[PDB]
């Protein structure tokens, strides 16, 4: 029984997950995107999405300061973190990363994703697309939202 | 416990041959739009995937010879120039990586 | 097997026997060693007893071919395009006196198990039973618990 | 030949535009069942010894202490109805039962995840779909319109009440936990093994 | 290897019956095969057969004109004795011209309350190319057919049954080969029921006609049996009245199934057709 | 690697030092690789029906040693023997004679013959010869290894001919069963007058330019396009 | 060993006439000696037995495992050849007549159990089949229906005849 | 008189001589280079065959996912159906319905299902009424619904179509779609569309319409299984591309006094695109709505 295990289990066991995901997260923050097993990246996702809060709170503060060198083992990354990706999120309240299923590798035919952070220079991933406003379907309810807006008008 | 008899290759034909065995048909493929290669719905196009990875395996190869070492990650963002353009206003004060190619169509300049 | 072999139902040619009587072997073709221990019978039924059978039985043509054979054969084809092949190795002549004549007799069609010792296409005379046979007719065929002028 | 789903061929633009479309109608057509006694409603019989009236679906809340006036701790449970109707009516004869069956309806949900079977039956009665639908056997006195809401105050204190549910799911289990246990020359059949808790 | 030859050439007959059946060879003409003598084989037809034929007249009747078609273009091309064959088309008419003249005094005497569509029906299917074609092949007349293509196709195999007849007809006369005509055709109406012979389509229209020019009323249809109405698997007897009087019943899944069968009883009765008639008569004449 | 080169380079990377071979005996071969002096058909030849002398006089002097190897060879009966060549030649095209058509072909001919047509049906009919067929030119080969002289004789040959070639599933993929149509047709003949039992065969066909387009073939055919890596981006 | 598949292709037939209707092209092909079981390689056979050449492809694409790569690559080249030696017209139009697994040449190696036991294990080879058809796929065998089940019956019931009688 | 079952005859054979008189104009095998200009497969070439071949025969070369997706083709810039014959050597792009801009590719399915309703009312009648089809206004996709004109017999001025009238109409519609057949498409010199459309005015006058637009005096026409009409725009390849098609409402439009002029009204949904059963009902609303033509 599994009920509301919301982490899963990992490598050697709980210290032994914490380094996987730390060395997934410390990747990630170099390179800014990685590719990983899908459910290994998806563990890692939240805890790069908390790693960009605790960059917003600054480098003067102690905490993050502390939470910042504990998950970066590279240490030149933690500046990065402070002065290049909190800002970059400044604006933004989450939704720092993407993450996108890539076809399964080869050797293991595991599970694969794709994990980046928003806004990096890097080529931009092949996102999918939804389908455009000026097909049949759409264009047959873009017709029935104008007419709601005429009635609605009346 | 050891078998008490031989299975019969027509009992072997009914297991191995059980639709639970065999293998499913899938209807999630479909026809990449870009490159025309065929992808799953939910899964990136393995043809384009490749084409981004190829690129951007190229400009880390830039990225690591401006920084010429290891714990040198700069505290700057980084913009990467193709071959013909120059530095934007809003590009500037920011790491410039070269790259001795047009640059690509799907890759747009922001 | 009965069960492991094919099966039919007693049959004629042609209805033969119905308006007359046509023999079914028409051709008897042997072929019979100049020398050869096994055709020793088959040589001595050619020189005493292929010349009568052939007059017997003029409807039946026979060819008797005469070569070097280790085992001789005489092959019987009937009116239906049966064909019998049958050896004669190391026969006596009475041997295949019978055997000959035992092919002049039949039909041509399969030896095979047959299902029925008796075949008719009018088994019936006064009309084959059905469940009213022997039923009686009711007034106004009026059903078990049903009720007239409903 | 392929498979869909509702918004898969929807674009930016009209995918918040039809999830408002179908919120609205939904939030309209339960308003439209709020006054079922000026709707024409079926005969309002009195109550009568060996009457069997409706129940009602609910959602489990929790759980919460209670104190009595003799200074008695009691934990009880909060079960809140949430979009509950009357569906379907269905008469003695018909049922195959001696006492005739009120189909009610829970939670609503999603018509997008539906059958199209049971988006077609929700459609003529005006209302949501449901989650869960059960059936109760009333009397012919307790018969009430298909459509009607039924409330928390058609219980009221003091009353027992029967409370129906699926279990929680702990999968294949021992016999250890299934069970509480740590020669005819076959097993009985109903014999406790492990298996699906 | 093992030393010995009889069990190798034993599994070599084997091997070749399976060679054979894997690939059935084309089938041939047996005149092609060993063992064949064409004028030996065109006196125990004869023979066979207890007729005395005329051997010059019975070899025109297997001369098929396509097959002197064929032998002129063989001898052209392989430039080679003017032929003078004598094809079996004049042969055959006269035998098709007997046969059927024959066949339907054959059955106007037995059947003399039968139509004349009925008889000419009867001999369609006897003369038919079916029927015909059946008892040629089971007589040996496909063997001593000379013809360009094998098997004979059954219009030429008809043809040349009745040329046959026609060489009977001058051999032996009328009266022999109308003995030929009921061991070998009549004979083939055997076990069968007179509409699978003679095809009719509305059965109830023809019986309405045959009973007014009898004058008798026209035929009620009632209801003498039934069985299982409302199921899958119903059965219904109707019964045709005269003047409420029967004059034929019939079974069927539904009632009009067995009220069409009812007229075909009655038609078969009214024709003297029925199932247990008397049998044809085969006795030598006396 | 198919080259001989990337073979050897293969070899010398792999170590396996393969020795060469000399022996008495050599490679015996009975005709040549191509055309001695190739002869370009005039232009306009078709529309029809001092350089020329200096073309006849090499004709001349070529047919002086075909003469001296076979005294018995007159320039004019060939072109009546060179279509009977022809002729026959595809004729055993028509029913497989390998056999037979290696007499009336050369080894360099016979490939192109035949390859193509392996496992399809060739029927081909020689309808009628429109012009008389000439000797355009006559040319002899120099001395070359073991002494080897050859000649060859070009015939320009204008004839209606019938050709329908099926597939290997008996459609027709090509040509008319029955339609003449006509052909102009400059065909090489090559004899080796050294051999004692060396006869004329023919040797291939010349393809001016301006040879008007070939029959087309009746299916449709797709020519795929650049087939690139992802990297590789396509260009017009 | 046995190598009739590759012979298939051998056959010439004889010129069709202008009635008959056009044949349509087979063409068979193989790869012997895979490193794969046959067991295994039959449940990717089967899979695409009746496909289209491209439905076949496509379903190959996205299977794990690893014979489905195998299968994709006999596939391409049998399609390749269809248009290119055989007359085949259009590459699409083509579709799984046959495709089957066969046990290839195996190999014995020396090998070893936990208590010290001597034990042979085989390298497992197998061959892929595959026969395509020009045409579009013949449409699937559809559900029998209660009318087809219903003649049958009737069929059944009729054809009884007096057992053991005259 | 021509009745009903004689006058399809008629069309058919006269559609049916012009087409083998097209196809007699090239007697041999002729090669046209067409250019695949599209985003995949750039720069593949198709020898195909002249008056021939068709864009869908190009389609089949390149693989069975360019058939079943490729509703319309671009030749030479030009929408193009998919089973026209190319007349000439030129540059083909193959049109779906999820492309970026699918303006032609759903003006082509409307126009297609218009037509498939102009069978299905025409043939639904009873024989003693008259029906006569004016024409299919075109309208834009973004109106709700696809209309055909069609002038009922005078007796039936009164009468008006029942909701069980109209689910009629769908059936026979689905009966098309199910039937899964070619639009099969002549371009003809207006001398012979008009031999063709003899009987009808309203036809007659829209076949002078268009001939007089066209400087060569060429009208395309269009066949479903029997059916011929006279259609202004490519069709897509077959009925069977539709999977949702209804007739939502019938509406008379005024002036009645010259002539009743019935507004058939429908809406439809390919199978690439297909709609949720909820979501299908809204678009169903608003079809039976009527529609101006603007
Ligand atoms: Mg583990
Ligand atoms: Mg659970
Ligand atoms: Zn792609």
């Amino acid at each position: 029984i599994s009920h509301g295990r919301v982490f899963r289990r990992m490598g050697l066991g709980p210290e032994s997950r914490i380094h996987l995901l730390r060395n997934l997260l410390t990747g990630l923050v170099r390179h800014e995107r990685i590719e990983a097993p899908w459910a290994r990246v998806d563990e890692m996702r939240g805890y790069a999405e908390k790693l960009i809060d605790y960059g917003k709170l600054g480098d003067t503060n102690e905490r993050a300061m502390r939470m910042a060198d504990f998950w970066l083992t590279e240490k030149d990354l933690i500046p990065k973190l402070f002065q290049v990706l909190a800002p970059r999120y400044k604006d933004q309240t989450g939704g720092y990363t993407r993450m996108l299923q890539i076809p399964n590798r080869s050797l293991d035919r595991a599970k694969m994703a794709v994990i980046e952070y928003k806004g990096n220079c890097l080529p931009p991933l092949p996102l999918p697309r939804r389908d455009s406003h000026l097909t049949l379907l759409n264009q047959l309810l873009q017709g029935l939202r104008q007419d709601l807006r005429q009635s609605q008008e009346a | 416990a050891a078998p008490k008899n031989r299975r019969t290759i027509e009992v072997n034909r009914c297991r191995r041959r059980n639709p639970q065995k065999l293998i499913k048909v899938k209807n999630n493929i479909d026809v990449c739009p870009e490159c025309g290669h065929l992808k799953q719905k939910h899964v990136l196009c393995a043809y384009c995937y490749e084409k981004v990875c190829k690129e951007t395996a190229e400009i880390r190869r830039q990225i690591g010879k401006q920084e010429g070492g290891p714990f040198k990650a700069p505290t700057i963002e980084t913009v990467v120039l193709y071959t013909g353009e120059t530095p934007s206003e809003q590009d500037q004060g920011k790491r410039i990586i070269e790259r001795d190619r047009k640059r690509p169509s799907w890759f747009t300049q922001n | 097997t009965a069960r492991g072999t094919p099966s039919r139902f007693l049959a004629s040619v042609l209805h033969n026997g119905l308006g007359r009587y046509v023999q079914q072997l028409q051709r008897l073709s042997f072929s019979v060693s100049r020398d050869g221990a096994s055709s020793r019978g088959a040589r001595e039924f050619v020189e005493r007893e292929v010349i009568d059978f052939a007059r017997r039985n003029p409807g039946v043509v026979i060819y008797v071919n005469s070569r070097p054979c280790c085992v001789p054969r005489v092959v019987a084809e009937y009116l239906n395009g049966a064909v019998r092949e049958e050896s004669i190795h190391c026969k006596s002549v009475e041997e295949i006196s019978t055997l000959v004549q035992k092919l002049a007799d039949q039909s041509g069609l399969d030896v095979i198990r047959i299902r029925k010792p008796f075949h008719t296409d009018n088994p019936s005379i006064q009309g084959q039973w059905h469940p009213f046979t022997n039923k009686p007719t009711t007034f106004r065929g009026l059903r078990p618990r049903e009720v007239q002028d409903p | 030949k392929s498979g869909t789903w509702w918004d898969e061929h929807l674009s930016e633009e009209n995918v918040p535009f039809i999830k408002q479309l179908v919120s609205d109608e939904d939030k309209a057509q339960l308003a439209s069942k709020l006054c079922p006694l000026k709707d024409e409603p079926w005969p309002i019989h009195p109550w009568e010894p060996g009457s069997f009236r409706v129940g009602l679906i609910a959602l489990k809340l929790g759980m919460m202490p209670l104190w009595t006036k003799d200074g008695q701790k009691h934990v009880v449970t909060l079960l809140q109805v949430q979009d509950c109707h009357v569906l379907k009516y269905t008469s003695k004869e018909n049922c195959n039962g001696k006492m005739a069956t009120l189909s009610v309806g829970g939670k609503t949900v999603s018509r997008f995840r539906k059958a199209t079977s049971i988006l077609e039956f929700y459609r003529e009665l005006g209302l949501p779909p449901k989650q869960t639908v059960k059936i109760f056997n009333i009397t012919d006195n307790a018969a009430i319109k298909p459509g009607t809401p039924l409330y928390a105050a058609h219980f009221r204190p003091g009353q027992y009440v029967d409370v129906t549910a699926k279990t929680i799911g702990k999968g294949f289990q021992g016999v250890m936990k299934r069970w509480g246990f740590k020669d005819i020359g076959r097993v009985w059949p109903g014999t406790k093994m492990p298996g699906k808790m | 290897v093992k030393k010995g030859f009889r069990a190798a050439f034993r599994f070599q007959k084997e091997l070749e019956r399976q060679r054979l059946l894997r690939c059935p060879p084309p089938p041939v003409r047996r005149s092609e095969k060993p063992n064949w003598d064409y004028h030996a084989e065109i006196q125990a037809f004869g023979h066979r057969l207890q007729e005395n034929f005329s051997l010059d007249l019975l070899k025109t009747a297997f001369v098929n004109s396509c097959y002197i078609k064929s032998e002129e273009a063989k001898r052209q091309q392989l430039g080679i004795v003017l032929l003078n064959l004598k094809s079996n088309q004049e042969l055959s008419e006269q035998g098709t011209s007997f046969s059927q003249t024959c066949l339907t005094q054959f059955l106007e005497d037995e059947y003399p309350d039968m139509p004349t569509e009925g008889i000419k029906n009867l001999v369609d299917f006897l003369t038919g190319e079916e029927v015909v074609c059946h008892v040629a092949r089971n007589l040996a007349v496909e063997q001593l057919t000379l013809s360009e293509e094998f098997p004979v196709p059954p219009a030429v195999l008809q043809q040349t049954f009745f040329a046959v007849i026609g060489a009977l007809l001058q051999s032996s006369g009328p009266e022999r080969t109308a003995l030929f005509i009921r061991d070998f055709l009549i004979t083939q109406m055997t076990g069968k029921e007179l509409f699978e012979m003679w095809k009719i389509i509305n059965p109830m229209g023809l019986l309405v006609e045959e009973l007014k020019k009898r004058n008798v009323s026209a035929p009620e249809s009632r209801l003498t049996r039934q069985s299982g109405g409302t199921t899958a698997l119903p059965l219904y007897f109707v019964g045709l009245y005269c003047d409420k009087k029967l004059i034929a019943e019939g079974p069927g899944e539904t009632v009009l199934v067995a009220e069409e069968e009812a007229a075909r009883v009655a038609l078969r009765k009214l024709y003297g057709f029925t199932e247990n008639r008397r049998p044809w008569n085969y006795s030598k004449p006396k | 690697f198919k080259t001989e080169k990337e073979f050897m380079q293969h070899a010398r990377k792999a170590g396996l030092v393969i020795p060469p071979e000399k022996s008495d005996r050599s490679i015996h071969l009975a005709c040549t690789a191509g055309i001695f002096d190739a002869y370009v058909p005039p232009e306009g030849d078709a529309r029809i029906s001092t350089e020329r002398m200096k073309k006849t006089m090499a004709s001349q002097v070529s047919i002086r040693r075909i003469k001296d190897y076979d005294a018995n060879f007159k320039i004019k009966d060939f072109p009546e023997k060179a279509k009977d060549i022809f002729i026959e030649a595809h004729l055993c095209l028509n029913n497989s004679d390998h056999d037979r058509l290696h007499t009336l072909v050369t080894e360099h001919c016979f490939p192109d013959m035949t390859w193509d047509i392996k496992y399809k049906t060739v029927r081909w009919s020689f309808v009628e010869s429109l012009e008389p067929s000439h000797v355009v030119q006559v040319r002899c080969s120099s001395m070359m290894n073991q002494g080897n002289v050859y000649g060859q004789i070009t015939v320009r040959m204008h004839t209606r001919q019938t050709l329908a070639i099926y597939d290997r599933f008996g459609r027709l993929m090509y040509g008319q069963e029955d339609v003449p149509k006509d052909v102009l047709e400059y065909v090489v003949f090559e004899k080796q007058l050294t051999n004692p039992y060396g006869s004329w065969r023919m040797h291939t066909k010349i393809v001016p330019p301006w040879a008007p387009p070939k029959q087309p073939i009746l299916k449709t055919v797709m020519i795929p396009g650049p087939q690139l890596k992802p990297e590789e981006e396509y260009e017009e | 060993i046995s190598r009739k598949w590759e012979k298939k292709n051998k056959i010439v037939y004889p010129p069709q006439l202008p009635g008959e209707p056009r044949r349509p092209a087979e063409i068979y092909h193989c790869r012997r000696q895979i490193k794969y079981s046959k067991d295994k390689m039959w449940y990717l056979a089967k899979l695409i037995r009746g496909m289209s050449i491209d439905q076949a492809l496509a379903q190959l694409e996205f299977n794990d495992k690893k014979g489905a790569k195998i299968i994709k690559e006999v596939l391409l080249e049998a399609q390749d050849m269809a248009v290119r030696d055989h007359n085949v017209e259009f590459r699409s139009n083509l579709y799984i007549a046959e495709s089957t697994s066969g046990r290839g040449q195996c190999l014995k190696r020396i090998r070893y159990h936990g208590r010290g036991r001597f034990g042979i294990m085989e390298k497992v080879y197998c061959h892929y089949f595959v026969k395509l058809v020009e045409g579009p796929p013949p449409p699937p065998e559809p559900p029998k229906t209660a009318v087809a089940h219903a003649k049958e019956y009737i069929q059944q019931l009729r054809s009884r005849t007096i057992v053991h009688t005259l | 008189q021509l009745s009903p079952t004689e006058l399809t005859e008629m069309r058919n054979d006269l559609f049916n001589k012009e087409k083998a008189r097209q196809l007699s104009l090239t007697p041999r095998t002729e090669k046209i280079e067409v250019k695949h200009v599209g985003k995949t497969d750039p720069g593949t070439v198709f020898v195909m065959n002249k008056n021939i071949s068709t864009p869908y025969s190009c389609a089949m070369h390149l693989s069975e996912w360019y058939c079943r997706k490729s509703i319309l083709a671009l030749v030479d810039g030009q929408p193009w159906d998919m089973y026209k014959p190319l007349t000439k050597s030129c540059e083909i792009k193959f049109l779906t319905f999820k492309d970026c801009d699918p303006g032609e590719v759903n003006k082509a399915y409307w126009r297609s299902c218009a037509m498939m309703m102009g069978c299905v009312i025409e043939r639904a009648f009873k024989d003693e009424y008259m029906v006569n089809l004016v024409r299919a206004p075109e309208v834009p996709v973004i109106s709700g619904a696809f209309c055909y004109d069609v002038v009922l017999d005078s007796k039936l001025d009164e009468w008006m179509p029942t909701k069980e009238n109209l689910r009629s109409f769908t059936k026979d519609a689905h009966a098309l779609i199910y039937k899964d057949l070619p639009f099969e498409t002549l371009e003809v010199e207006a001398k012979v569309a008009l031999e063709i459309f003899q009987h009808s005015k309203y036809k007659v006058d829209f076949i002078e319409e268009k001939a007089s637009q066209n400087p060569e005096r060429i009208v395309k026409l269009h066949r479903i299984g029997d059916f011929i009409d006279v259609s202004e725009g490519p069709l897509i390849p077959r009925t069977s591309i539709c999977f949702q098609y209804e007739v939502s409402a019938v509406h008379n439009l005024q002036p009645t006094q010259p002539s009743l002029i019935r507004r058939f009204q429908g809406v439809s949904l390919p199978v690439h695109l297909r709609a949720h059963f909820t979501i299908w009902d809204k678009l169903l609303e608003r079809s039976r709505k009527m529609v101006t033509e603007d």
